[PDB]
């Protein structure tokens, strides 16, 4: 249910952003933790949860690279995220209600850093996309 | 309960919000990203595609009205539920708006504030605004019973 | 993401229930309308929204028969409901936040009428199933 | 605000609820149908499959505790938010429970009441119980801020 236009839009902003994978991922992760403090417990093993934290930098890059992988395989998001679905469900035990929270902070960060490119249609596309990534990450939960 | 830091994050950013621009942008996004919401706003005419929505004068005017109400919530931030009683009742009993759409709108507003303020919308400032949004949403959802 | 076991469970309760398609559908629809009164506006063209209403009986059967169609094509729910997705999105303009409400009242009715057969695992199966029907009905909304 | 009819639907059905049976059934369903919720209840031991959940004595005991608290909400039904303040804070700040799970639990409770009461759980009676559930959920979600 991503259209051709949606995929074009997602690939466009992603192409314009993916050079800052680490900064964007650190900001989205940091923001999730501060703005939605119910999520802190999952990262409670880190000494610092701020955006300046080295562990947040490292982990933000992983998030954003995994999302890039999905953009690059945008016709098989199910496939690209199935391993990560198992990990979140079975190892990490992340309540899947949290996936929309990180999806939201990623959009916030895209708007912050790329406000001209993050038009309402691009926003639509990206929201569809992260919804499909979230649906895929939830697939192994039950 | 607000911290002084939260109060400050809210009232300083608010003092620089253009309610016409931010309010129009936020409602545009609502109507484009969650297009089913277009059903609630038949009075606006043609709001069925992005370009039509973004240029629609009634959308712009309505977006300003919403952002003025956010201003009212801020002035009543110690008890938004009480202040929003009639408004909540209105959106429930007259308009029948499913309350998940208040969350959608709040998300669009946070996004617009990020786009508008850039690096000034720091993580702490966003956290305070998310709390404010949550309190508005809860106030609007309340007279659903 | 329905398992073999899930499909067995769904087909089982459905086989045990589908003889009361009309009563069950009238009860689920009636219950949605009374218990979640925000949904009444969509059926405001009916003179009577009670479970005894003839228009509710007629429409309940349609709902339940459409769900039976999905049970009978349980490996292609996307396909079975795509026409109905277009209808709900484009003609009827039903806010897709309501789909979970009817899903819930259908489960309530299954439990009411078939409490021995509606075990916790069957409930799981049926909840997965109605979630997939709801996801499918939402597919054409954007 | 409650109608007399609503009050009656709630207190008459409540007078026939076996809180051990209904509470165990409701929590079993929560843990089977929404199995991610198992993460919040590590203290119970093995709750990783349906048969283990359904026979687990700690699940049963906890389900009774929850249903007793529903009884407390009913006794305070004119202001459940105030009465549930500590409990809300507990589920937020100590347990970190995402509030969508309160909705999941409420759904399981309505289902269990349907299964338990059959045709006596008429549409009006269900509507009153859904309102009660919604008020409990809102009270439990409140101290999330
Ligand atoms: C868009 C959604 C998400 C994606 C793309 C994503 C991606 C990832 C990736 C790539 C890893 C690393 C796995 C490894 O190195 O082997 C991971 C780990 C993890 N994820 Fe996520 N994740 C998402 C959502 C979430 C959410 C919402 C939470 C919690 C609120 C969460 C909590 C974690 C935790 C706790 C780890 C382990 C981190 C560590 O120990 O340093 N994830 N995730
Ligand atoms: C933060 C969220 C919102 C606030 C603060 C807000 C505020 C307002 C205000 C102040 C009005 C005008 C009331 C009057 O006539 O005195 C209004 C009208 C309306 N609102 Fe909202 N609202 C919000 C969200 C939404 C959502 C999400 C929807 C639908 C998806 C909605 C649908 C409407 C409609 C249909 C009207 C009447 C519009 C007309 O003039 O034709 N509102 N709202
Ligand atoms: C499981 C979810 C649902 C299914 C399987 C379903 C199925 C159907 C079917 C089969 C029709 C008849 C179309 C025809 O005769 O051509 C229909 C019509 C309709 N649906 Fe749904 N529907 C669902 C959810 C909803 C929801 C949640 C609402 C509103 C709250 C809704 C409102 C309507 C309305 C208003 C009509 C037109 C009814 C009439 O005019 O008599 N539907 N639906
Ligand atoms: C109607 C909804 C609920 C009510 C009325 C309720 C009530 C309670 C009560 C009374 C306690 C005991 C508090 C004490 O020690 O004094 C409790 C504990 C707990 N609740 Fe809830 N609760 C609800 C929903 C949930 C949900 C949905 C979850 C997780 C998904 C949850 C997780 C817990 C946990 C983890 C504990 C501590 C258990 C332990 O003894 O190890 N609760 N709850």
């Amino acid at each position: 249910s991503l259209t051709s236009a949606d995929k074009s839009h997602v690939k466009s902003i992603w192409s314009k952003a993916s050079g800052k994978a680490e900064e964007l991922g650190a900001e989205a992760l940091g923001r999730m933790l501060e703005v939605f403090p119910n999520t802190k417990t999952y990262f409670s093993h880190y000494a610092d949860l701020s955006v300046s934290s080295g562990q947040v930098h490292t982990h933000g890059k992983k998030i954003l690279d995994a999302i890039t992988t999905a953009v690059n395989h945008i016709d098989d998001i199910t496939g690209t995220m199935t391993a990560l679905s198992t990990l979140h469900a079975k190892t990490l035990r992340v309540d899947p209600a949290n996936f929309k929270i990180l999806s939201h902070t990623i959009l916030v960060v895209l708007a912050l850093y790329f406000p001209a490119d993050f038009t309402p249609e691009v926003h639509l596309a990206c929201d569809k996309f992260l919804a499909s990534v979230s649906h895929t990450l939830a697939t192994k939960y039950r | 309960e607000w911290t002084d830091s939260e109060r400050f994050a809210i009232t300083t950013l608010w003092a620089k919000v253009n309610v016409e621009s931010v309010g129009a942008q936020a409602l545009v996004r609502l109507l484009v990203v969650y297009p089913w919401t277009q059903r609630y706003f038949g009075a606006f005419g043609n709001i069925s595609d992005a370009a039509a929505i973004a240029g629609n004068a009634q959308v712009h005017a309505h977006g300003k009205t919403v952002l003025d109400s956010v201003g009212n919530a801020i002035a009543h931030m110690d008890d938004v539920a009480d202040a929003f009683t009639a408004l909540s009742t209105f959106h429930s009993e007259t308009l029948h708006v499913d309350p998940d759409n208040f969350q959608h709108f709040g998300d669009c507003l946070s996004i617009v504030l990020a786009a508008t303020f850039g690096t000034a919308y720091t993580p702490d400032v966003q956290a305070a605004w998310q709390k404010m949004i949550a309190v508005i949403i809860s106030a609007l959802s309340k007279e659903y019973h």
